[PDB]
């Protein structure tokens, strides 16, 4: 008589394989608004 | 520094601990031999050339299911002292496991838990997994919690049991093992979660469509509860819920620490990519009164606190709407001394596919652990069975022979009876 060869693979042996790592490369590139150039052009030079 | 020590006692504890320790190991990516080809620190040490070793203590008195661990594929990942065995089993006999054959393996277990806790820069909690209804899970496990409470105090002892199911039990003497193990689960346990087997059968046969599930498939969904419960321990998210956060928002009074589980994005291929699984859909199915993992229907109970742990690409405002629509539903009722009754956690790491498994790719998940007065029926169900069997003293000659008097039975029914009494006085 033959031996029924043991096929069997547990939960811990089956149901996860090493996943590919998540592809993350994205910073928050913020274009700076340039400082709005200032003429609240003062009193002395403004009127006299 | 975040570090949870798992202690798996009993044959069932070894098997559910198997399916757990692969959402711990190679979800972190480590190979079967123990090499990644520091998020692993939640469950693993590190021994030089990339060897991370599980922070587990395997306990059994029969050396046949732990010997499968020593001979399986994963024999070189476990250290060959973390798989502690015995010479002879406990045989559904609470008094053998606690008084006679327990006091030769407990001294080895406390050594390995010592060497695995002095390798700790701050231990979050002992996640001990057992099976109430057997001999070494109800016996040795009860003695383990009593010894761990005296020595290792003030840090949590989250216990997920395998409480005997109402009809299906595959034993006859399990009421004696359940009622007399209630003492450890009521005093020497910080968080207890009832988790039977029929409800996992029902989830597998209704959502997951596997009409013939085996214990290996039951260990699947138990493991997915554990990974989502410690998800914020290891991975970032919008809100984190560690094991100290968990017990402080779900335990109203110190004696009441019993909860229910549900992890219901349970989908499988044909029922997976057809259904849009949004945050509202998975939250409604989590609160649904058939996916509770205890046969513990809460439609006749009062909710007390909930611990919805969203996991994946979940947006916090979608969590906010999902909580709101549960509150407006009338059959989901809450006790009156709790206007805020949810502890929402969000993980960023998505749940993991299973090759050869039962689930599939899902981008989001929920795992809510909820305390309710509905959990008073899982103990009153077994009050009927203990009362019938102890009437004419069946099976008592076993339990009395090796070292407990018959008054242990009466005081444990008294401990059970004072137990359900505290639920209806809290609910009313
Ligand atoms: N989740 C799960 N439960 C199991 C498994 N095997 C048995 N059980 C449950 O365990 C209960 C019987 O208790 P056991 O776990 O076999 O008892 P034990 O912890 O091995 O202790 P002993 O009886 O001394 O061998 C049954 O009612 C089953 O519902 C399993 O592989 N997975
Ligand atoms: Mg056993």
């Amino acid at each position: 008589p033959p031996t029924l060869p043991f096929h069997g693979e547990s939960a811990y042996r089956t149901d996860y394989v090493p996943k590919p790592l998540p592809e993350v490369a994205k910073p928050v590139e913020v274009k700076l608004p340039p400082t709005l150039p200032f003429n609240a052009q003062s009193c002395y030079r403004s009127e006299y | 520094m975040r570090e949870v020590i798992s202690i798996h006692v009993g044959q069932a504890g070894i098997q559910i601990g198997n399916a757990c320790w692969e959402l711990f190991c190679l979800e972190h990516g480590i190979q079967p031999d123990g090499q990644m080809p520091d998020a692993f620190n939640t469950f693993f040490s590190e021994t030089g050339a990339g060897k991370h070793v599980p922070r587990c203590v395997f306990l059994d008195l029969e050396p046949t299911v732990v010997d499968e661990v020593r001979t399986g594929t994963y024999r070189h990942l476990f250290h060959p002292e973390q798989l502690i065995s015995g010479k002879e089993d406990a045989a559904n006999n609470f008094a053998r496991g606690h008084y006679t054959i327990g006091k030769e393996i407990v001294d080895l277990s406390l050594d390995r838990i010592r060497k695995l806790a002095d390798n700790c820069t701050g231990l979050q909690g002992f996640l001990m997994f057992n099976a109430v209804g057997g001999g070494t899970g109800s016996g040795l496990g009860c003695l383990l919690l009593e010894r761990l409470s005296v020595d290792y105090g003030k840090k949590s002892k989250l216990n997920f049991c395998s409480w005997p199911s109402p009809q299906v039990s595959t034993a006859v003497v399990e009421p004696y093992n359940s009622v007399l193990s209630t003492h450890s689960l009521l005093e020497h346990t910080d968080v207890a979660v009832m988790l039977d087997n029929e409800a996992i059968y029902d989830i597998c046969r209704r959502n997951l469509d596997i009409e013939r599930p085996t214990y290996t498939n039951l260990n699947r969904l138990i493991a997915q509860v554990i990974s989502s419960l410690t998800a914020s321990l290891r991975f970032d998210g919008a809100l984190n819920v560690d094991v100290t956060e968990f017990q402080t928002n779900l335990v109203p009074y110190p004696r009441i620490h019993f909860m229910l589980s549900s992890y219901a994005p349970i989908i499988s291929a044909e029922k997976a990519y057809h259904e849009q699984l949004s945050v509202a859909e998975i939250t409604n199915s989590a609160f649904e009164p058939a996916s509770m993992m205890a046969k513990c229907d809460p439609r006749h109970g009062k909710y007390m606190a909930c611990c919805l742990m969203y996991r994946g690409d979940v947006v916090p405002k979608d969590v906010n709407a999902a909580v709101a629509t549960i509150k407006t539903k009338r059959t989901i009722q809450f006790v009156d001394w709790c206007p805020t009754g949810f502890k929402c956690g969000i993980n960023y790491q998505p749940p993991t596919v299973v090759p050869g498994g039962d689930l599939a790719k899902v981008m989001r998940a929920v795992c809510m652990i909820s305390n309710s007065t509905a959990i008073a029926e899982v103990f009153s169900r077994m009050d009927h069975k203990f009362d019938l069997m102890y009437a004419k003293r069946a099976f008592v000659h076993w339990y009395v022979g090796e070292g407990m008097e018959e008054g242990e039975f009466s005081e444990a029914r008294e401990d059970l009876a004072a137990l359900e009494k505290d639920y209806e006085e809290v609910g009313i």
